[PDB]
């Protein structure tokens, strides 16, 4: 029986957004890929004050947030007939205006919170740093290396929620040839990615990747290498990179349109003001080191710079995406026609257009490059090839069982000077690559 | 070959009482309304009254309400119209007509199978 | 009230049009135009009960629509048996039915 | 070409809830894992009588079922303004009260009906029983051993329904940058787990697990072992363990609330009375024996005792679950606001809150043990460890391709005296273990 | 570094529905499975004219399409009280009747458009054609051979849409023991199978299957075989087989039912008339030949002839299905009850039954054969066996990791004269078989 | 043991004015309506008037509207009924009754705890 | 109006039935039948306020339903203390309440 | 710089007829209502009448209905108010005002751009 | 009716409050209070048309809300040009608009 022993950092008092140097000096005759625990903290936001009916305060990211007056459009200039505004909690509860400490912004973690934690890691032994890597190469490895079967549990290590399904009881249906009982299935989930008032402390169990820590026989001997000089450096992510704010207040708008069918339309628009987020500590952050007793196929990924840039409104869930994306919105309404006089019965006397508070957002991903051209001096490599070949067919026919088929068009496989023939040119293209596999 | 027949029209002194009877054959009188349309000589046609399928509800016009009493009799399929307080303007041709219910239902929209009509004079 | 032509004539085998209008306002689908016919000493026969609908048994040489804020009835390939009257009725208010005047169409 | 030959039991007249001894005496020079067919029968319930408006008959599982009077709450004591009650079929059809033989309870099979059938199996040859196992070991093996690809068809062997997807036609959408046509996808399923009036006969193809029947080269010779003394004993499941009753009658409630916006709320509550279930036979239950012609990594699982106990209202779908579970309910309503007077229009004149008959139940599973401590006398093994390490990371990094990542926190992997440091202590913890793998 | 070089056809001007001969004469010392590009074109339909209120024009597939008059049922004979009909765009936009060039039919590709393209392929070298196969063999290989992991990207090569998921924001829920925030998940997709007015040009990357092109060591030498006499023949699919028409016009029906609760029912019925489809060209259709530098387990599938027959209304999505299917329709309504007089408050004064334009169609597949009996003269093989054994258990226990468990009951595994004992006898059974695996 | 007591009945000349007082005990008078039921000698029982929980809305019958005024006093828990233009038919027994709201609410549906009633004659 | 029996008698320990009817129309659950009792010089006590509902404190020997388009009140196991009056009331129009006549039930 | 001018006020004998004209400039008179507000000397302000955007619908007050007729003229942008049966209480100041439609629409809620008003005496 | 102060005075640079009330009932946002001003021989100018809304061009030194079941108008930093009248109006019934009395505010 073998048991793995822990080790604590020597610097002490870890802080977010600062470099941390960990020893891992000599424990273990042979060592392989490391594991680092990280227990996060509370994420309650700061209290805020409700706006006034005429307020037009400045918002976030340069976008103006307004509370329109009665009888006007969203802007406070163009007059709109029959428009009435009210303040509501995202869950539908009323919020009284002009009251001190009336609402709190929702706090939600970015997608894959544990993956952005290690923005940069250095493996060095008394200078001459042996290994460098960052988050993008880990994202590429995740998208390609790890199998689809070993996924759900791995989705819990990095603090990403997983979906659960429920039913709805029996329902009656018709079957057409040339009656039955069926059950409907719904999917829903909750966790760090769900905006909540108060976030339970997370538990990241982050895994470290290395070239020599993939096989037990490839581990370097500890006696030969200098044990006392090993010092692994980690650059923790900024506190503003993981967590994010979701609006805790909504400006409900109600309308009334005259005519034979008198409609009543209700619409919503968030009121988003960036508040103050409570400081989040990193406690009980031990590294449970696993200690036991005794050219080729190349992967590339292309990413717009706007994915990482802070100017992106959805940068918290677009950072890991390869290829520029757009948002599709389905706003579902609840129509209902009613007749009162039962003597005309041709056109509905009244109508309703109740709409949900929050829409349904689909992150549609599109290819960024219509053509690829990798023209190196020594070897011509590939020139004028479509992206679909390197995105789909190459992983399908090459790689074997270990590789998993890509889902995003941005990343591709090619069996260094690299050129592109794209049309979405904004000097935003950034390339990540791995070749040791 | 559905048929409708009107009866009860003739010369009458003003201020009297008159009964108009509409009878039908060849069709089910149970599931159909009965409307009465008045056509003045040298003028247009007017709507007078409505009787429901089983006589539960009735309606009239503005210039004739209070003097006209429409009624049904589903036993031998005959519709009655009593009219009182006769004046000279009542001289016209009365038509008992059937109706379906498309779009508008109570006043009648289709008005199939107009009767021959009966002339009433003062 | 409803304004409609006093009289109208047509040559055999020709095409004729008839117009039904309001006093002040226009005419739309909600008004529910209906076109009948009334031969002498015979009961009236339904021809066009909605704007363009017709019942069964009526010859398919009749038509009718809304043009120029008026209810238009068009007859094509008229025979010599159309020596009758044509009138228009409309639906206003919530339970108001107003009939119009009649044209004694004449075929030469 | 090789053909597998069948064999029939010698006891005769199989009955539910009784022990069955099957020969399998000598057919086959070499034998491996066996297959047993089981064809079930009809499952129509008994006719029942509609309740009276004042009835308060005793229900099942100690829960009282009431038919409230007009103008009262669910209880027959507290007066509630404007409450009207009616009887309805779960499909919405009216049910006349006080009529003899008015409705029938729905019958639905427990999740994995073919897995609870073999509650106990003994493999013996003239005493000295060679093998013992039960349902929990099979559940653990299913949760870890069988791959995710070999699943859907295997989900048909044990009589568990599988989901099918349909579409909803084209829909118009907006795409935001810096119009399109999209199709919606819905999931639904029907089968033994769906409550139906008349269950078609099932076909269980149960599989038998053994240590020496996993490889063709590990089969023991038939000539050396005593052929005439082999007698496999199976304890068939109780008739009350597989099938279960779903309410065939509902007590619809309608309300009316005054004030400026009139509100009409409709709610439902099942009327569940345990009727009599028709006896279910096991005909044509041959075992299609497959006959051909010629320390380590350990699985452990923890389960509350309330999962198996008959006192559990949802014991039919919680028996296979590892870890105590809770139910989340989303009741969706159909709001619709209407205005009649088109003058003041300050608030909606009237409203509606139509609700579905049956809610959407989500079985949320939670960890039962906060900490694990396996302290054996000979070897210290593991002590003071979090459940997430042994639940997620160990299967992820150890086992290879054969192992499948666990989905429930109750079961975990440890590479015998076992202790726990849980907080949900009710003397309900039960442990299952597999070590031969 | 190796590069794959292209080759162009010698016949020139490819046309749909005609045989095409490609050389592939001598390029490459060793060759393996080929890839064929095919870039399709626009698919806009022809303009049509709106019907007249009395029209009863003949439809397609022998089904009459009617535009009912006011006050009648769908047929123009039986009178229906309070029925009003109108023309609407499938997206809900009004359509004016009797107007020239008023609407256009939607055009959608059949499921797996790139699979029906190669209805027949011959591999020959100066007569004595070496290899023959068609689409059914490819479908049988697809359902079993390719792994489930290598699937999503493979769905992009043959022009099949893939689903994407979105969320719906936070929602409040209740938790029952012995409040929380959760998020909903919705699935939607768009692409060639979604009916659209104007189809972007597709890009099929069709793969060619061969017995000797599955391993690099099994490739025949090019020098020994006659290079100049190789001529691969492909029968391109008919233009009427890939694309299909979806109705671009709907006949909305509105009703009104009297009684104490007025009920307003809205229903829809398509008006489908087969228009003229624009000719679709195949340009830039090179075969990117991959050039590099230097008894057993048997599959069968059973299909009704109606699946391929043109008389099938849904032949475009039933051709690849094994086993006759039926359609289940879930029509969801939007009920809303309203009260006006707030005195009696016993039954809703008015109601509404708004229904969606397009239903939800579920293609439920059912077994076609109750029993199987393969009685060959030389060997008895299998006789009187259930379909479930060969459909589920045999792939589960035999084949290994490469095989994927079947999803449809039509196809099965048996480790030539074949008989059946089915009840759905219509002389429509067609068998496909693979034995080289 | 909730109790209700009526008062104000007695001999009165026709054409006068009468006041009927209804008092209650043992129950919360705030959240209950008050109805008045008239029972003629040798005849059936009639409904007279309705007063809301806080007196905001009121309703009456066809034959008594314009002559009877109902009112409440929630401080001392007493319902008042003024009635004028007395005639001979008013001789009856008046019952002050309570009511809930099941199905119908305003005119009363349950009518618990009838009072003893008071006889009024002309 | 409401038609109801003028008088009725019952033997001790027997079963009695009472009927309440309309002048012309039928009776359904909508008409809201209600049955009371009025012992001499005592306040009336609610017995059956809906068709079959009853309040608390009333003995469970009473019943009532709709039969033959009439409101039927059935008494089983009657004692000697039922020397009282029984009458019927109904709800018509939208705010119309009409009471019926009374039976002086007699026990021999 | 939108302007509104009232005209037609002056001394008049009781029982006569008066016309009040309201003209506007600087704004689109098509898409705005016209309300008339009466302010008695030494008292409060009262609402008098409402005219719709195109004159289809109109409304009045309880104490002036039947004697006042409001009308519009969208051609040259003038609102007319005829008033008959003059009495002594008519002495006041009349204000022609514009209005938007927020929340309540027909009676007016916002009431921008009050006119100077014109004094009318008996 | 509407009750409002007969008169009111203020010192320069101070803060003033005005109250508008009902005779018997209370005031909520349903009544939609509105505050105007009327300088002599000039047309009235809208100040606060809802409870707290104001139109464009009005100085931001005005306010208004509901306090103590009354409509309250608060003026802060008043100048010497507020020598005018202030009155209150309210909305009752479904189509009833009732105006109130005026305060001749005086600045010392």
């Amino acid at each position: 029986g073998f048991e793995y022993n822990k080790v604590r950092p020597h610097t002490g008092t870890p802080t977010l957004g600062n470099k941390l140097t960990f020893g891992i000096p000599q424990y273990g005759d042979f060592f392989h890929d490391m594991v680092g625990h990280h227990i996060l903290g509370a994420c309650h936001s700061s209290w805020q004050d409700a706006p006034i009916q005429g307020t037009s305060q400045m918002g976030a990211h340069g976008q103006l947030q307004t509370f329109p007056r009665n009888g006007y459009d969203w802007d406070n200039q163009t007059p709109l007939e029959g428009a009435v505004y009210t303040l509501v909690d995202p869950f539908g509860r009323p919020i009284v205006p002009g009251t001190k400490n009336a609402y709190r912004n929702l706090v939600y973690y970015c997608e894959y919170p544990g993956e952005r934690l290690y923005e940069n890691v250095r493996f060095d032994v008394n200078g001459n740093s042996l290994d460098e890597y960052s988050s993008d190469v880990t994202t590429l490895v995740r998208k390609f290396c790890i199998p689809g079967d070993k996924m759900t549990g791995y989705k819990h290590l990095v603090g990403q929620e997983v979906s659960v399904e429920g039913t709805s009881g029996p329902l009656l249906c018709n079957i057409h040839d040339l009656l039955d009982i069926r059950r409907n299935v719904h999917y829903s989930c909750n966790g760090p990615q769900t905006p909540k008032y108060y976030q339970p402390p997370l538990a990241l169990w982050i895994k470290l990747r290395f070239w020599f820590n993939e096989n037990v026989n490839l581990a370097i001997p500890s006696v030969s290498i200098p044990f006392g000089e090993r010092f692994i450096t980690i650059k923790l992510a900024s506190q503003k990179d993981l967590v994010n704010e979701f609006p805790g207040l909504f400006v409900r708008q109600s309308r009334f349109i005259a005519g034979r069918p008198s409609r009543r339309n209700i619409r919503f628009k968030p009121w988003f003001i960036p508040g103050v987020i409570n400081e989040i500590s990193l406690t009980n952050n031990e590294l449970y080191i696993n200690n036991l007793f005794v050219i080729e196929y190349m992967f590339i990924g292309l990413k717009p710079t706007w994915n990482i840039s802070d100017q992106n409104p959805h940068q918290h869930r677009d950072w890991h995406k390869f290829g520029h994306v757009v948002n599709a919105i389905m706003q579902p309404t609840h129509h209902a026609e009613i007749s009162f006089q039962d003597r005309d019965t041709a056109l509905p006397d009244a109508c309703s257009s109740i709409s949900d508070i929050s829409p349904v957002t689909y992150p549609i991903t599109l290819p960024i490059i219509k053509n690829i051209s990798v023209t190196a001096h020594g070897i011509n490599l590939i020139d004028k090839f479509p992206s679909k070949f390197c995105s789909s067919y190459i992983p399908f026919h090459y790689g074997g069982n270990a590789i998993k088929t890509p889902d995003d068009p941005g990343a591709m496989m090619i069996t260094f000077y690299i050129s592109w023939d794209t049309d979405y040119v904004g000097s935003i293209t950034t390339a990540d690559l791995v070749v040791s596999a | 070959q559905e048929k409708l027949v009107e009866s009860g029209g003739g010369l009458v002194q003003p201020g009297g009482s008159l009964i108009l009877s509409c009878v039908g054959s060849g069709f089910t009188f149970i599931t159909y309304e009965i409307n009465w349309v008045r056509q003045a000589p040298g003028k247009g046609l007017e709507w007078l009254a409505v009787v429901s399928k089983i006589g539960d509800r009735t309606y009239y016009a503005h210039s004739v309400r209070g003097r006209l009493t429409i009624s049904r009799d589903n036993s031998q399929n005959t519709a009655y119209l009593q009219m009182n307080s006769l004046r000279t303007e009542d001289t016209a041709r009365y038509y008992c007509v059937r109706a379906w219910c498309a779009t508008t239902c109570l006043p009648g929209d289709i008005m199939d199978l107009w009767g021959p009509g009966v002339g009433v004079i003062v | 009230t409803v304004i409609h032509e006093p009289a109208m004539s047509l040559s055999p085998g020709g095409t004729d049009t008839l117009t039904c209008a309001f006093s002040s306002g226009s005419i739309t689908n909600n008004n529910y135009p209906s076109w009948f016919q009334q031969t002498p000493r015979q009961p009236p026969r339904l021809l066009i009960y909605n704007t363009n609908n017709r019942p069964t048994g009526v010859p398919s040489r009749f038509s009718g629509a809304i043009s120029g804020n008026k209810a238009a009835l068009t007859i094509t390939g008229a025979q010599a048996n159309d020596e009758a009257d044509y009138f228009c009725t409309l639906y206003i208010s919530i339970a108001d039915v107003i009939f119009g005047g009649g044209t004694h169409l004449t075929v030469l």
